[PDB]
């Protein structure tokens, strides 16, 4: 499976999430962005089965959007999940189930924190201070465990990660062509266009 | 064959109203007065329970307020069989909304799905409309207390102080002279209560020809409460108003 | 008030179905038609109006099979006479289908009654143009039937209908007096042809072809058979005779 | 199953043995397999209780149907309603039926229905499991118009022996007897029929 | 064939009456009168059996009705609409409760329930409203003893004594005199039988009479016995005899 | 505004005219029929008319035979009644079927009532111009007869009559039973019993009938039959030598 | 499970033991596999229990509703007529296995059910996993024209027949007694000859025993 | 009288007519004329054209529903492509399920109880056109005229169509003469030809006016227009 | 393969004298990786608790659907449900689902609060009622828990004597279950009052 992890500090959210796209016996691509902006203080990272994958996020975004309109305000992070998960519980038991994992991480502007959800297909919601997909946990988690504090900032976030990045980078037989990073805070949704040689 | 018979309800009339619409309108201007007045800190619902008896049960009853969620409430004019249809479809919006967002509804989403339902008996289907009024009270952490109101029509508005059913004309006046921005709940409850009494068809004004209720911020707690008054509680608030 | 007489399912103030009368006077405007039970089997015949040269003798048959052993006649509005005639051949298909033996004539005479009376039942539907006369031998004897637009039937003695009815009526009558003992399959086709004339009176404007059907159990090995050539002559010949 | 109707000079006999087993363990052993459709029209039942059992009871309904607006049904009548539900669902049912009835035009009449759906009209007919064992014997011992009592035996022997060699027949043999005399009830036991 | 009745047969007139509603309220007017009187322990509801023939049996035709061992029911107008009301109330008190919660409804439940079927006909398509107006009583755990009332609309109103039909106008004013909150149950049926006495010109007996209550469980009544937290229903008709029995002591 | 009178909606006097009217057709036959029970049986009697010489007689008849037990006389137009007898012979077959016993006649009653009611409510729907008298010998009940009309409405009966001079023979029938104070005729056999209905009959309408005016149909425990020309025949030579 | 049905002269009478398993592990020492279907028409039930149970129920409930249309008191046929109809239709998918008992106008009844639908009829009757146990019993006891007394107990002997020697029963024996004049008698845990010894040693903690992180009020009212 | 029944094809009249259908058998009477006639070998429509404009063109009346079987037209053209289309997959359902051409007889049949279905539901409409259907089958030649009644009607000859009439007499009094034209195509065309100039009274048949179709023994149904009629004026 | 092993889990309730414990574990694992030690199992509608074990996605959706469903009862009926009531509840809207069940063992507890009767009740996936006197239990380890209970329970216990009863068999078969624990809760439940206790236990 493609690399999915997920990380809330002090002040934001981050996502990171792997570039390779694999059919079969090549790499296809190497700079794939597993995400959609969900509104501007949502994002959604995404990983599964080939076609579902991206239907399922670009079904969800539109929703979303949606909402904004009718409304002309912004559900808050908690209330997209909720929505997300009822959206895989229902999927599980229908004809062909969207096999789709998925992060959310939002900024709650109403409650001036950052919130990390994550889901499975089967529509498992909980909410977490780090998470990933797959097989990705089983190499970050116990660094995760070790060096995570509540009150790191940004900066500290993105260190950590690089530590979980280094370690998915010797131990895991797949190449995934490193990841996209992106952060979710107070000011919306922004990109690390530097994490390559960071 | 069955053409013959057909009323249509969902057709203009030459100046372009829809007959049906107006004439339930029409019904509900008979029914008894209610009354939503909005405040910083609360909302009041106040209603007339229109001809009584002596033998009819007041203490088993509540005919004009419904309960539709724990912060939101309406009163009623109009049929009162019509308006328990709406009403349930309504506490049933409200808990689908609970359960897909784990939020409570904001209010004006419940009173648009109403008044869409409504609006479809005005367009489609060729089925007599709903003949009922609601005034809304209701509180969400995105508008705080509103107060709205709908009608057969499908149309809903917002409003300060409002009146539905008999005698609106004078009731919106005397609403109008004496309302305040700064009011306060305990004022709105006096307020609502006068405007009853001198707007009535009745001799006076007892407790076992009103119903009521309050939309608070519990003082000691941080959090909202809903009073649907007992009948008691008409009584002792319409001693402390001075009408005895 | 008035309009009983406009929607088919409509009883008037004395309990008739107006729209019914009605659909009588359209078969009382037909050409005349009749049947003859005889002491096995049934004769059926038809008067037809040669509206010019140019119509096909031999070639409009007007009379029905029905299944391999039922034949059936009307007068009226023709195309709803052949509407009920493929209901009948469904409607003893299916009981053929499940029952394996083919459907009895009283059994199959319900079958179109239920079905014509099916349509006074609703105002969506108009009712049938015909009068239907109709039989055949089946596991115990012989049946006539006659089937009016009100989905009323009994089994006859003869039978007649449209134009040319009270001749044809009174011929009967004296056939049934002056043979108590029962006619035969060969006796009921000449008489048939007999009576066919005699009604042809009522229409005497214009010219007229005959058409004959028997089912006779010795006859015809109790199926449905047209008459032709030499024994449709002799039976047009005996009535020839006996015009003059 | 052993099961067998056989048409004689006063009309027809239907016989069965009473055994039902699920496995090795006889669930029942005083089944009555011989089923009432009409007055005078009876099947007995092989395959699965509760298909034949579903079928024979949706056949009551349609032959009480038919009476109320035709009068009596015909055996072969019955047969037919039996064959059209056996043919039409034969993917989904496991019957093998005999039908049996007395008529007063068409005397005793026997029509088998095995496992495809199809009819079979005969002077007599065997089914269920039993019945293999009793090719021979019924084949050499049937005889057209014979007495009752004659008929009777014959069922007799011919159950004893299917009940002999069949684990999956025993217990009582029943009969149900139909003529112009109306309904006969037959029951033998064991003590009897096993020393034949 | 097929229903092409889609659309409303009752509507708004000009004045906002909506006329078919109105019109089944005047056959209620038309048909005999009954009554419900609740008393602290028990209810009573009460009507005449007015027969169309003396060749007819009367007690082949039930006028009161037990909709669950809880629940009664009687009516003032169309009989046949009754009826069929009545089938629908039992089944409904079933499918949207008794299959869901184990329990049978609380009695202002099962009312809202036959106050939607009736508003229903009031709405949907190719229908007339029902003409009937019904009085319901019953008891429950948790509201106790209770007498509702259900009109052609749909609309529903708890009493403490009512009556509906011919005599209704007389009859509610005779029964304000004699209502007190401290009633028991046979002093309740006794009013029942006076205010019903005015109503009733031909014979006034037990076998012209139709009255139930809701009062005690009937273990007697219930079929089993085994079972502690089951005991019995609260509906019991009275006999023609019981009747009589309270008539002499008039 | 007048339109109340076409379709089964409300007149402003809470009427409803389809369904008067229906009870008009009821009559259009000019027939009359009396219903009575005995110890252990029930009789319906029915005028039998033929006016036509053409038709076959034997085919001519408003007593049907709905179920082994259940025996059914209408009075309205052959066509409506046959519709009737049709659907409550497939009502009885179906119950028998759904809850293996046979449908009781009250039961059958109520079911065709409620079938009538809905014609009653339903606009698309016509009422039946019939009036249906339900016999049987009640396994629960005794003997049992049960009418039901185009209103919907049915009841049970000691004895019923029906037809345009129903009232004569009500009276009759009441007088009687006013005489004998029980709700039946004490007669072991039913030949006797449908003697005693002829009789009545003849009494009340003031007529003398033969083995053709009549119609005559007889239910007892687990069977309903209808009696041959020949049977009534041997009924009208008895009632004749007590006279 | 092992349930029985025998008929007695004026009546009949049903039994079940009290054991719920799931695979070897007992669930309940106390449940009810025996069902009112009205109140003179029991059910015992074997195979699934949410089967059993819902079936019963679901005939009940329309046994009840058919009852108050026709105005009779119901009978076992119809019972037995709806069950098998609704169990055939469901192809054996709810493995209802049901004895199915009671008294009615026309007298007293005893018939078996299998999830397929199939129907039988019997003075004696057996199913369950002690079915072989209690029919032993049966074949060996029974004659025709037993008194109430002898057929309770060739019944409750039958039940406990399946309680020492069928390990898919145990625990205790339910009775329900239909008799033609009166009311149904149902006799729950009519039997107990298995109570538990009392323990060697008392379990009960010091309190403070346990180590607590934290502690809250919950709030129930609003 | 009228004003009242005359609204839906579901009401009676008082004295039994059905005035929708009437009414639609009248848009039949205002159509251009056409004519359909046959010996034993051969059969012949011929049919008269209308125009709108000297600039519109002329709207055809002629419909081929099989190799064996066509029809013409007067009324409602919309009507008549939705009746012979039914008529073009009766014929193809013969032929792809049991390998037989259609019977005239039989195509007759069916047109008839389409059409009455429409004359006794609500809601629906009568057909208005009117149909002159010829074939040779297994049988020989055939013509039948189909009215929106339902009623069909086989016949040696006939016309419909405003001023009819003529055509119709004309047929009436040649009878013994056409029914002999035997294994001669052009000469039945000619005595079709002439029929149909009975019914003109506006003017003369001119090259691009004039429509005709025919089907025999060796000849599939085929139609001719434009010069390809030069040679029959 | 098996969806009521997937996520891990377990649940138990105990009767004491007027009153009820009711007592989850808190983990939800995927497999053998662990994810959450905050998946509280243990839901409350008014006074009446219910616990659901088995597959998370199903138990957070009946948990929503039973809020929804006591929320609407709450407004028609004009009282809270009680524990009866929502126990058949529970059974119909399981077997609703027959041949497409919910993967979980749910569990009530609560006090009548008529009666003051303490009650609870245990139900399989398609909603057979099993309404023991003493405990009920559920979850992956529910073997070990059936040992403790069988052991360690004593009919009409003091609220805190309980809570000793009920933690001791809850921690001690989470302690033998692979897939239950990373922390525990436990609810003292009073006709008036109701206490929660989260327990101290291994992290493995």
């Amino acid at each position: 499976m493609d690399i999915i992890l997920g990380i809330r500090v002090q002040d934001s959210v981050i996502l990171a999430s792997s570039k390779a796209v694999t059919r079969g016996i090549s790499v296809l691509k190497d700079s794939d962005d597993k995400t959609r902006q969900l509104s501007p203080h949502t994002l959604m990272s995404f990983a599964g089965e080939a076609g579902d994958t991206v239907q399922f996020a670009e079904y969800i975004q539109a929703n979303i959007q949606l909402y904004s309109i009718r409304e002309d305000y912004e559900l808050s992070p908690q209330a997209v999940s909720s929505f997300v998960r009822q959206e895989l519980a229902k999927s599980i038991r229908s004809r062909r189930p969207y096999q789709v994992n998925v992060l959310i991480g939002g900024y709650d502007k109403k409650k001036n924190k950052p919130e990390l959800y994550q889901i499975d297909y089967l529509g498992t919601k909980v909410e977490l201070p780090y998470g990933a997909h797959g097989y990705s946990g089983f190499y970050t988690f116990s660094l995760l465990d070790h060096h995570y504090r509540p009150d790191m900032t940004t900066e500290e976030g993105l260190d950590l990660l690089k530590l979980c990045v280094q370690e998915l980078e010797k131990r895991m037989p797949m190449d995934f062509k490193g990841v996209i990073v992106k952060i979710v805070d107070k000011d919306g949704i922004r990109q690390v266009d530097d994490f390559q040689a960071q | 064959g069955s053409r013959r018979y057909d009323s249509r309800t969902t057709i203009f009339s030459p100046e372009g109203r829809l007959y049906q619409v107006e004439y339930a309108l029409e019904s509900i201007s008979h029914a008894g007065t209610a009354i939503g007045i909005m405040a910083s800190d609360g909302i009041v619902l106040a209603a007339e329970r229109k001809v009584t008896s002596t033998l009819l049960e007041q203490d088993t009853s509540t005919e004009k307020l419904y309960k539709l969620n724990d912060k939101i409430a309406v009163a009623v004019a109009g049929l009162t069989a019509d308006a328990e249809i709406l009403i349930n479809t309504a506490r049933i919006h409200a808990q689908n909304y609970l359960k897909t967002y784990n939020e409570d509804i904001p209010v004006e989403i419940l009173v648009r799905r109403l008044s869409d339902i409504k609006q479809g008996y005005t367009q489609h289907g060729g089925l007599r409309p709903f003949g009922v009024s609601f005034i809304y009270a209701g509180y969400d952490d995105r508008y705080g207390y509103q107060l709205y109101t709908s009608n057969p029509s499908g149309n809903y508005t917002g409003w300060k102080a409002i009146s539905v059913g008999a005698n609106t004309s004078a009731a919106q006046t005397l609403l109008q002279m004496d309302y305040k921005d700064d009011m306060k709940v305990d004022d709105a409850i006096e307020l609502a209560l006068k405007t009853l009494s001198k707007t009535t068809d009745s001799s006076a004004l007892t407790y076992d020809r009103l119903e009521f209720a309050t939309i608070r911020k519990g003082a000691n707690d941080g959090e909202v409460y809903q009073k649907i008054f007992k009948p008691q509680e008409i009584k002792d608030i319409l001693v402390k108003t001075g009408i005895t | 008030g008035t309009g009983y007489d406009l929607s088919n399912s409509v009883f008037s103030p004395d309990g008739r179905n107006f729209q019914v009368e009605y659909a009588v006077k359209a078969v009382e405007n037909g050409t005349t038609s009749i049947g003859i039970k005889c002491n096995d089997g049934v004769v059926f015949a038809v008067e037809k109006l040669i509206t010019s040269k140019l119509l096909v003798p031999q070639k409009n048959v007007k009379i029905q099979v029905v299944d391999r052993h039922i034949g059936c006649v009307y007068s009226g509005l023709i195309p709803d006479g052949r509407h009920l005639v493929n209901r009948g051949r469904e409607e003893a298909a299916s009981f053929k289908k499940l029952y394996k033996t083919p459907i009895p004539i009283p059994a199959f005479a319900d079958r179109l009654g239920q079905y014509v009376q099916a349509h006074t039942l609703y105002n969506s539907v108009r009712p049938f143009g015909v009068s239907t006369i109709f039989g055949g031998v089946d596991k115990n004897g012989a049946h006539l039937y006659m089937l009016e637009p009100s989905g009323s039937y009994w089994g006859y003695k003869g039978a007649a209908t449209g134009k040319g009815r009270q001749s044809a009526k009174a011929e009967l009558e004296k056939l049934v007096d002056h043979h108590p003992e029962g006619l035969s399959a060969r006796e009921a086709v000449k008489q048939a042809a007999k009576i066919i004339y005699l009604a042809h009176e009522d229409n005497k404007e214009k010219d007229f072809e005959l058409e004959i059907s028997w089912c006779s159990l010795s006859e015809t090995n109790g199926l449905h058979k047209f008459v032709k050539g030499d024994l449709l002559q002799e039976a047009i010949d005996f009535a020839q005779k006996e015009i003059n | 199953t052993s099961i067998m109707a056989v048409t004689f000079k006063d009309g027809v006999i239907l016989g069965a043995d009473s055994r039902t087993t699920t496995g090795a363990y006889i669930a029942n052993r005083v089944t009555d397999k011989l089923t009432r459709v009409h007055d005078k029209i009876w099947c007995c039942r092989s395959g699965s209780a509760a298909d034949t059992q579903a079928i024979a009871d949706i056949v009551q309904y349609h032959l009480e149907l038919y009476t109320s607006q035709y009068g009596t049904p015909s055996t072969e009548t019955a047969a037919s309603v039996f064959k059209e539900l056996c043919y039409e669902n034969k993917d989904n049912l496991t019957a093998g039926i005999i039908v049996a009835g007395y008529d007063d035009k068409n005397k005793g009449e026997v029509y088998t229905i095995p496992l495809g759906g199809s009819v079979h009209k005969l002077p007599y007919a065997i089914a269920g499991s039993g019945s293999t064992f009793i090719y021979g014997y019924c084949d050499k011992n049937f005889r057209e118009n014979m007495s009752k009592e004659e008929t009777v035996d014959f069922i007799k022997h011919s159950l004893s022996q299917a009940i002999k060699w069949d684990g999956s027949s025993g217990g009582v043999i029943r009969m149900v007897v139909l003529t112009a005399a109306g309904v006969e009830r037959l029951i033998f036991y064991p003590d009897e029929y096993e020393q034949l | 064939m097929t229903d092409r009745y889609s659309f409303s047969l009752t509507t708004f007139s000009p004045s906002g009456k909506l006329g078919q509603i109105d019109y089944a309220l005047t056959a209620v007017k038309q048909g005999v009168t009954s009554l419900g009187i609740k008393a602290t322990n028990g209810v009573v509801i009460a009507t005449e059996k007015k027969s169309s023939s003396p060749l007819a049996m009367s007690e082949t035709l039930s006028k009161v009705s037990l909709l669950t061992p809880d629940i009664g029911a009687v009516y003032s107008g169309m009989g046949p609409d009754y009826r069929v009301l009545v089938d629908k109330s039992r089944k409904v008190a079933h499918t949207s409760y008794k299959r869901i919660y184990g329990e049978y409804p609380p009695t202002k439940l099962l009312v809202s329930e036959v106050a939607k079927i009736m508003q229903e006909a009031t709405q949907s398509g190719g229908v007339r409203p029902f003409g009937v107006s019904l009085l319901i009583a019953g008891h429950d755990e948790f509201n106790g003893f209770s007498l509702y009332q259900v009109d052609p609309s749909g609309s529903y109103f708890p009493w403490k004594a009512t009556a509906i039909g011919k005599g209704s106008v007389a009859a509610k004013t005779f029964l304000e005199k004699r209502w007190n909150d401290e009633l028991e149950l046979e002093d309740a049926i006794h009013i029942a039988l006076l205010t019903l006495k005015e109503s009733v010109e031909g014979e006034f007996n037990g076998d012209t009479i139709e009255l139930a209550i809701i009062g005690d469980e009937n273990p007697d009544l219930l079929g089993y016995t085994g079972i502690p937290t089951d005991k019995g229903p609260r509906f019991r008709k009275l006999t023609s005899q019981e009747i009589n029995d309270r008539l002499e002591a008039l | 505004a007048g339109y109340d009178r076409h379709i089964t909606i409300f007149s402003p006097e809470g009427r409803l005219y389809q369904v008067e009217y229906a009870f008009k057709a009821t009559n259009q036959t000019n027939i009359n029929s009396l219903a009575v029970r005995g110890k252990d049986c029930t009789v319906v009697i029915s005028q039998k008319k033929v006016p036509d010489k053409l038709l076959d007689p034997t085919t001519v008849s408003y007593i049907f035979c709905i179920s082994r037990t259940i025996g059914m006389v209408v009075n309205g137009p052959i066509p409506d009644a046959r519709n009737a007898a049709l659907r409550a012979k497939a009502e009885a077959a179906e119950f028998r079927y759904k809850y293996g016993y046979d449908m009781p006649c009250d039961v059958l009653a109520k079911r065709m009532a409620n079938l009538s009611q809905i014609y009653t409510q339903r606009a698309y729907m016509r009422p039946l111009g019939v009036i249906l008298t339900f016999v049987s010998v009640d396994e629960e009940l005794g003997p049992s007869i049960y009418k039901t009309d185009p209103a919907g409405y049915y009841v049970g009966y000691k004895a019923t009559a029906t037809g345009p001079k129903q009232q004569e023979i009500t009276t009759n029938l009441e007088n009687h039973f006013k005489k004998s104070k029980i709700d039946h005729i004490n007669e072991e056999s039913w030949e006797k019993v449908v003697e005693f209905a002829i009789t009545h009959m003849i009494d009340a309408l003031g007529t003398e009938f033969s083995k053709n005016d009549l119609e005559v149909g007889v239910a007892t425990k687990d069977k309903f039959f209808t009696l041959s020309a020949e049977n009534i025949e041997e009924r009208l030579v008895a009632i004749a030598e007590q006279d | 499970t092992t349930i029985v049905g025998v008929k007695f002269n004026n009546g009949v009478v049903i039994a079940a033991d009290t054991r719920s398993t799931q695979g070897p592990i007992v669930a309940d020492k106390n449940c009810a596999k025996l069902h009112r279907i009205s109140p003179k028409i029991w059910c015992a039930g074997a195979g699934t229990a949410a089967d059993t149970e819902a079936v019963t129920q679901l005939i009940g409930s329309n046994i009840e509703l058919h009852s108050l249309y026709t105005s009779r008191e119901p009978r076992v046929v119809s019972a037995l007529q709806m069950l098998k109809q609704h169990l055939f239709k469901y192809q054996g998918h709810i493995g209802a296995y049901l004895i199915v008992a009671g008294v009615d106008p026309t007298g007293s009844h005893l018939f078996s059910i299998h999830a397929h639908g199939s129907t039988d009829v019997g003075y004696y009757l057996s199913l369950g996993s002690g079915s072989l146990a209690a029919m032993a019993v049966l074949e060996s006891h029974w004659k025709q024209d037993l008194t109430k007394e002898e057929a309770i107990k060739l019944a409750s002997d039958a039940i406990q027949a399946g309680i020492w020697n069928d390990l898919g029963s145990g625990s205790n024996v339910d009775v329900c007694v239909m008799e033609i004049g009166k009311d149904a008698e149902y006799l729950r845990n009519y039997l107990t000859p298995n109570v538990r010894e009392e323990k060697q040693k008392s379990y009960k903690f010091p309190r403070g025993t346990t180590a607590v992180l934290k502690e809250s009020i919950v709030n129930i009212c609003d | 009288f009228r004003n009242n029944y005359d609204g839906d094809t579901v009401t009676f009249s008082p004295t039994g007519r059905l005035f929708q259908v009437e009414y639609a058998l009248e848009a039949i009477k205002q159509g251009s004329v056409t004519v359909g006639l046959r010996s034993n070998t051969h059969a012949v429509l011929v049919a008269l054209k209308r125009n709108a404009d000297e600039l519109s063109s002329y709207q055809k009346k002629i419909i081929k529903c099989d190799e064996h079987m066509g029809l013409s037209l007067a009324g409602l053209a919309p009507d008549a492509r939705v009746l012979s289309n039914y008529l073009r997959q009766q014929c193809n359902y013969s032929s792809l399920v049991f390998n037989r051409k259609l019977a005239v007889e039989r195509a007759g049949h069916l047109l008839c109880d389409k059409a009455q279905k429409n004359t006794q539901s609500y809601g629906g409409r009568p057909y208005g056109v009117g149909l002159l259907i010829i074939g040779y089958d297994k049988s020989g030649a055939h013509l039948l005229e189909f009215q929106p009644s339902g009623n069909v009607t086989e016949l040696y000859g006939t016309a419909i169509g405003a001023r009819s009439q003529g055509a119709k007499t004309y047929l009436e009094r040649t009878l013994d003469t056409f029914i002999k034209i035997d294994g001669n195509p052009d000469e039945l065309i000619k005595a079709g030809v002439e029929a149909i100039s009975q019914s003109l009274r506006d003017e003369s048949l001119t090259v691009d006016n004039l429509s005709i179709a025919i089907v025999g023994k060796d000849t599939p149904f085929t139609i001719y227009d434009g010069e390809a009629v030069a040679k029959y004026i | 393969s098996d969806p009521s092993s997937i996520n891990g889990g377990i649940v138990v309730a105990m009767t004491g004298k007027d009153c009820v414990a009711i007592a989850c574990d808190l983990r939800l694992g995927s497999q053998s990786l662990g994810v959450s030690n905050k998946f509280e199992k243990i839901f409350h509608y008014g006074h009446v608790f219910l616990g659901i074990t088995g597959l998370a996605t199903d138990v957070t959706t009946l948990n929503e659907m039973f809020r929804y469903k006591t929320n609407l009862y709450k407004l028609k009926e004009e009282r809270a449900i009680e524990p009866e009531t929502f126990t058949q509840l529970v059974s119909s809207s399981l077997y609703e689902r027959r041949f497409g069940p919910y993967f979980v063992g749910p569990v009530v507890a609560g006090i009548n609060s008529k009666s003051g009767k303490p009650f609870i009740a245990g139900f399989d996936l398609i909603g057979c009622i099993d309404e023991a006197k003493d405990f009920i239990v559920s979850g992956t380890a529910s073997d070990q828990l059936f040992g403790m209970c069988e052991s360690l329970y004593e009919p009409n216990l003091e609220p805190e004597d309980l809570f000793e009863t009920i933690s001791q068999a809850l921690l001690n078969a989470a302690d033998r279950d692979a897939l239950s624990g990373w922390g525990a809760v436990v609810y003292i439940i009073k006709k008036d009052e109701v206490v929660k206790r989260y327990l101290k236990m291994r992290q493995d």
